[PDB]
């Protein structure tokens, strides 16, 4: 459950995002395929190589994603239905690679934006990413 | 922990740019911050009210050092992490009760760290080895438990 | 994130539970004490013997605040901000031992309603409880 | 892993009693069921897409059945389970790739399944000695891990 200033910090960080949305995305996937290789069995006709425009175009859509999560933050389950039916229905993905990559997402953010990842928002912007990660995983239709 | 020889020179050489006063100390009040119930095991370490009372804590700054000291032990021979955290896995395990996810959280803080004080410089493949060597950290700590 | 149909597998299982809310709370209590030894260390000062009335009156609060959470099982955070606060912010409980009474409480259905707890009623109490127990190690003040 | 005497002599008595061709299904069909992403593993079982159908499902019963074989084998070699596990372990970690995590909620979807099938025997000393046998069972699978 986030709290008020939770919202606030996760809408001001994840606001300086912004153009750089596809190449934080996919830096953050190439991340996490590298550090954490057993995640690449979810995606086996990817190209997944250093550079891969195929990671690019994906890094994108979770960033997309995760903008969409930010504008409905307060109502993500409605908001991120398909994402879930996807991630929880289709694909089944273990819960755990959702904090591997919120960990890289994470990483990512720290290494790109030096004066907002403070401890607070550090904090908040976990918080944010376990509760997407909770809503993807559900099954609740 | 199994680095390749070029891993090990990656890790190795980040480290050395490492501050061994300040890093430990921002990893661990960044554990504090960010996964509060970690808070019930440093009572005594004074004020942790508010994230700026926990980054400025002297005892948090203090035993971050000391926290850091022990990566720095494990860095020095990763093929024999047990061995060097035998002491520090009977204290977290048998005498503290520290539940070992938590292991795995400071390892992570710690890797967020690296990456908001080097920036480009903590490529994907620096991050990959550090994984390798905060899992080993992690596994050891946690020995007690296996 | 609970269906509509895990709120109504919720709200039929717990009530057939009725008035025995309380004793099925103690003896969650019991058993996590027993089995996850740690546990203890939460309640330094407990009369924790079997039989104890302390710990058959903690059972009972425990109880009642499951039976508030089922009647506001689409509004928890508000329903629960106290103790969520107490949880939280004050005692500082680490999210593991959810786990653990979550199980026991699941543990104490099974022993005492063997006919009510159906795969599908176990998938939806399970649910509940991680639901409760994130409101609970949530600070969102 | 060890156990008291009376907690050897309680958990025999338990187990004597269970069904071995229908326990070891039924923890695993719970398992399908309540943590739906377990399914990934079994996507050659064919019909997993109700209770009632994972429930049903002969190859789950079939599987299950080899699952309890494992959990019996272990309560004969509680002393050395990270020895008798280490074919089995090596399987789940090096080749199928599970999180251990999923091995302590299968461990815990067995005690459920036994706390439904006895009710008023399995008492909370009971519990707790089952508690030891399934950690010791979920820690020597995730042997390859540590
Ligand atoms: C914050 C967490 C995540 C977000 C926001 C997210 C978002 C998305 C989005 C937007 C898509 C594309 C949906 C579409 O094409 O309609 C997608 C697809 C996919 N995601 Fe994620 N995802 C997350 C976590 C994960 C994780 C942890 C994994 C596995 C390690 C994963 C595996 C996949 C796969 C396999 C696909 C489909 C790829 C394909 O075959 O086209 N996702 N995700
Ligand atoms: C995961 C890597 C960790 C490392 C390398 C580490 C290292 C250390 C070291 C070197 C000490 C001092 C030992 C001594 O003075 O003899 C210590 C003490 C301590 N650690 Fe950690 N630790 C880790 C994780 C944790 C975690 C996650 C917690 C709690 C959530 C924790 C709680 C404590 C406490 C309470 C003390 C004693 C503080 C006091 O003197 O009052 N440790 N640790
Ligand atoms: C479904 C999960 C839980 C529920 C519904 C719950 C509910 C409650 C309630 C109603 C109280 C009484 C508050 C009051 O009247 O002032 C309480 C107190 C307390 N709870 Fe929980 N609780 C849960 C989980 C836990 C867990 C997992 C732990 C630790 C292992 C824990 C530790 C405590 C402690 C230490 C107290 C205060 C006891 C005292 O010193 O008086 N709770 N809880
Ligand atoms: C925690 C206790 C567990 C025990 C005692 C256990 C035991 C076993 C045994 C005896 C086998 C047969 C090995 C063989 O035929 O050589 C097996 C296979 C397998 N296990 Fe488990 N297991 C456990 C947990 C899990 C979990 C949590 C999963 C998650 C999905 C899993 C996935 C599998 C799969 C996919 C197979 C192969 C099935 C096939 O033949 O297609 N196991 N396990």
């Amino acid at each position: 459950v986030l709290s008020p200033a939770d919202k606030t910090n996760v809408k001001a960080a994840w606001g300086k995002v912004g153009a750089h949305a596809g190449e934080y995305g996919a830096e953050a996937l190439e991340r996490m395929f590298l550090s954490f290789p057993t995640t690449k069995t979810y995606f086996p006709h990817f190209d997944l190589s250093h550079g891969s425009a195929q990671v690019k175009g994906h890094g994108k859509k979770v960033a997309d994603a995760l903008t969409n999560a930010v504008a409905h933050v307060d109502d993500m389950p409605n908001a991120l239905s398909a994402l879930s039916d996807l991630h929880a229905h289709k694909l089944r993905v273990d819960p755990v690679n959702f904090k591997l990559l919120s960990h890289c997402l994470l990483v990512t953010l720290a290494a790109h934006l030096p004066a907002e990842f403070t401890p607070a928002v550090h904090a908040s912007l976990d918080k944010f990413l376990a509760s997407v990660s909770t809503v993807l995983t559900s099954k609740y239709r | 922990v199994h680095l390749t020889p070029e891993e090990k020179s990656a890790v190795t050489a980040l480290w050395g740019k490492v501050n061994v006063d300040e890093v430990g100390g921002e990893a661990l009040g960044r554990l504090l911050v960010v996964y509060p119930w970690t808070q019930r095991f440093f009572e005594s370490f004074g004020d942790l009210s508010t994230p700026d009372a926990v980054m400025g804590n002297p005892k948090v700054k203090a035993h971050g050092k000391k926290v850091l000291g022990a990566f720095s032990d494990g860095l020095a021979h990763l093929d024999n992490l047990k061995g060097t955290f035998a002491t520090l896995s009977e204290l977290h395990c048998d005498k503290l009760h520290v539940d070992p996810e938590n292991f795995r959280l400071l390892g992570n803080v710690l890797v967020c760290v690296l990456a908001h004080h080097f920036g480009k410089e903590f490529t994907p493949p620096v991050q990959a080895a550090y994984q390798k060597v905060v899992a080993g950290v992690a596994n050891a700590l946690a020995h007690k438990y296996h």
